[PDB]
This record gives structure tokens, sequence and C-alpha cells, in this order.
């Protein structure tokens, strides 16, 4: 479980990194603050 | 409710600067929401061009990196596009669609407006 | 004495609800002697603007607790700063929003 | 407090000095108390590298 | 890129299958989760959004739009067939700079 209320870029740039790889499966999961959430981390973002 | 409002020139100038005008009611233009602008084809293509998010990012075409750019103001809740560099060949639709900041939602559109280019 | 209360705010129906919110507030609570005027002040996109426009109708205006909303833009959040600056230079809080 | 003006001075021309050898140019300063430079930081932030 | 659509000239009746689909320049399709919006649009209003994620329908319409797809190939099916199927089809994707658009499928129902 990771946690952080950040930038939007790096948000980002996690969910890429874990997207490539393999982190978005059945156990990989994490809390995300307010603004990260909208925007293009909420492309990159994941399914739950 | 939320509704958009289209207005512009109607017949731009070889090497005129287009501006196109684009009011939101019933929202905030800062709060929420982003807003694209896009050029529908007679042949039922839309061709977009580039949209403003709540928070001031201009993501557009890498082709018009550097003949377009969008304003806008809060007081008055309106925002202004600017197309420089432009030819003959800008027949067109115009739309001031608006899509959820961050690919979420497309719920208005609006209802655009056919221009030519004389 | 009436009490000039000064708001900072972007679009001109904030400022209308701003000041019926103080009449309703002064139909509320005491009206007889505490009796507040609402001033609304629009955003300008300059912190040196905002001291300017603080101190030369609202300090003047003897303003008792200044009320402010996040910058437009948020690429630097620097809009609240001033107002900060010109209330805690005798220690007066901000209402921020 | 004069020789803690002078020091201070001394150490703003030592730092001066630096940045000349450093990048040899002089940031031109704000152009009004409106305009604000955002891109210009760079050209102050050199100096506070020396300061 | 132009992403190309199949068919285009094609003659669906009432009651039978009308499979729709279309091929982008690479897979739009990631992590499982589908990429590719379908629109419809009659020609006199602006076009609607009327299933996104390519897996998924949004709230105000019944289940009778559906469909799937991956990699390039991503498909839209219309169970059952009614008065109402009959409009302008186009499946979009939004990745990133440039975000493309699909081509223009006519459906007729007989
Ligand atoms: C993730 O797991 C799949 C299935 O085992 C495997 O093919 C793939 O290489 C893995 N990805 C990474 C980045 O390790």
């Amino acid at each position: 479980v990771i946690i952080l209320s950040a930038s939007e870029d790096d948000a980002a740039t996690v969910y890429r990194a874990a997207a490539m790889l393999n982190m978005t499966g059945s156990g990989y999961v994490w809390l995300v603050g307010e603004r990260e959430i909208s925007g293009n981390a909420l492309r990159y973002a994941p399914d739950g | 409710d939320v509704q958009l409002q289209e207005s512009g020139p109607g017949l731009v100038k070889p090497s005129q600067s287009l501006s196109l005008t684009c009011t939101v009611t019933g929202y905030s233009i800062t709060s929420d929401y982003a807003w694209n602008w896009i050029r529908q084809f007679p042949g039922n293509k839309l061709e977009w061009m580039g949209y403003i998010s709540y928070s001031g990012s201009t993501g557009y075409n890498p082709s018009l990196k550097s003949r377009i750019s969008i304003t806008r103001d809060t007081s008055k809740n309106q925002f202004f596009l600017q197309l420089n560099s432009v030819t003959t060949e800008d027949t067109a639709t115009y739309y001031c669609a608006r899509l959820y900041y961050g690919f979420y939602g497309m719920d208005y559109w609006g209802q655009g407006t056919s221009v030519t280019v004389s | 004495k009436i009490v000039n209360i000064g708001a900072v705010l972007s679009t001109r129906k904030h400022e209308q609800m701003f000041r019926e919110a103080v009449n309703q507030a002064n139909k509320r609570h005491g009206s007889w002697k505490i009796q507040l005027n609402a001033t609304s002040v629009t955003h300008k996109p300059n912190a040196i603007q905002m001291a300017l426009s603080v101190c030369e109708d609202l300090i003047s205006s003897q303003v008792y607790a200044i009320l402010v909303s996040h910058p437009p833009t948020p690429n630097d959040h620097f809009t609240p700063t001033p107002v900060s600056y010109t209330a805690g230079f005798y220690r007066i809080p901000v209402l921020g929003l | 407090l004069p020789a803690r003006v002078r020091d201070g001075i001394a150490i703003i021309t030592t730092a001066a000095s630096d940045m000349l050898s450093e990048h040899s140019f002089i940031p031109e300063p704000k152009s009004s108390c409106y305009n604000t430079h955002e891109k210009r930081i760079y050209q102050s932030n050199m100096l506070n590298r020396y300061l | 890129i132009v992403l190309t659509q199949s068919p285009a000239s094609l003659a669906v009746s009432l009651g039978q299958r009308a499979t729709i689909s279309c091929k982008a320049s690479q897979s739009v399709d990631y992590d499982g989760n589908s990429y590719m919006n379908w629109y419809q649009q009659k020609p006199g209003q602006p076009p609607k959004l009327l299933i996104y994620a390519a897996s998924n329908l949004e709230s105000g319409i019944p289940a009778r739009f559906s469909g799937s797809g991956s990699g390039t190939d991503f498909t839209l099916n219309i169970h059952p067939v009614e008065e109402e199927d009959a409009a302008t089809y186009y499946c979009q994707q939004g990745n990133e700079d440039p975000p493309t658009f699909g081509g223009g499928t006519k459906l007729e129902i007989k």
C-alpha cells in the first residue's frame, strides 16, 4: 500500500510505471489524495 | 442546467487571427470541466484542435505548437480561442465542446456554427 | 460604529451573494449598533495589486476581517499571501475560504 | 552596526563578482512591480547559488 | 493515424446481428480496460457519447448497445436491432497527443 497527496505529474508517472510493470494486480491496492485524481493521472488511473 | 453558447466573426480574412468565443451558463470555468475546440467537416469528420483545462492547461495538436492559444475570463465566465497563421482552407463547423478534465465525461457539446473563408 | 468588511471575490454574483449574506446576518444577529457594510473587491492578478486595493479602500474602511479565495491559476498560490501580510502586520487573522 | 553593514556589502560585492565570473551577464530587474517575472527566476537563482 | 472502420454499406434487418468493427493504429486497449469509446450521432443534433470504455454503458440507455475490443480491433454490436439503430457511428480514441478520430460507418435498418 502506497500513499501520497502531491502534484499530479508525479502521480501520473507512478501510474505509468505501475502500468508498464506488474503492480495493478489483485494485491497491489493503495489510497490517493484529493487533486491527483483529476486530469492526466485520472487517465492513467487503475480500475479500483 | 449547464449549456454552451457560440460566437465569432463568421467570415475571417486571409492572414487574420481567428477569434472564437464560447460562454458557459450554469456552472464555472475554473471549478471543473475542460473545453475542446473542434472543426467538423461536412463529411462527418470531427477535427479537434485543442482544449483548455480548469487549471490552465492548453493541450493541442503538435502541428499547432506555435499558432494556437486559448484564453478565458472568470469574472464573466467566458473563454476565447485565438488561431494564428491561418490559410484559406478553414471552411468547417466550430464546436466549443465540453469534456470533463481527465478524459472522463463527454456530456455537453453545444451547437456549433458553420463558417467559410473568403 | 460602522464596520466595513471586505470580501475578495471573482464574479459579480459572488459580490451580491456576499452582500445579501451580510444583510441576512445583520437581520439575524444584533443590528442596533453593530451594523456591517459589506464591500467586495475583485481579483486582480498581482499580489501588490491586492496590497494596494486592500490598502487604498479597505484599511481606511477600517476592515476587521478580510475574506480570501483561491487563486484562479493554480500554478502559484500567492494571492492570499499579501492579504495575510496586511492582516498580520498588526496580527489581525484572515478568513481563508 | 557599521561593521555589520560593511561586512554585508562586502559579501554582496563578492557574490556579484562570483556571478559575473560564472555567467558574465547582468540580470535586469523587473520592469514594474505589477510585472512579475516567472521564467526569469533562473536568472536570479544562480545569484542565490553564490549567496 | 486515420482509424479504419468496417463495414460502410451494410444492411441489417430487425433481429439479426449488427457487428461493426474498427481498427486503430496500435493497441488502444491497455491493462484490460479499453479506451475506445463509441459515439452515436443523429444528423441534426450534436454527437453524444453512447458507450464509454468500450465495455460499459452510461446511465440512461437500456442494455441494447454492447460490444468489446482489444489491441487494434474494437467491435460494437446491437441486440436487439430497433428503428433507432440507424445512425452515424464513430469509434474514437483519446489516449495521447494527437488523439485522432475514426471514420464514418453508415447503418440503415431494412
Ligand atoms: C507480468 O506478468 C505477466 C504474466 O506472467 C508477464 O508476461 C509479464 O512479463 C509481467 N510483466 C513484468 C513487467 O514483469
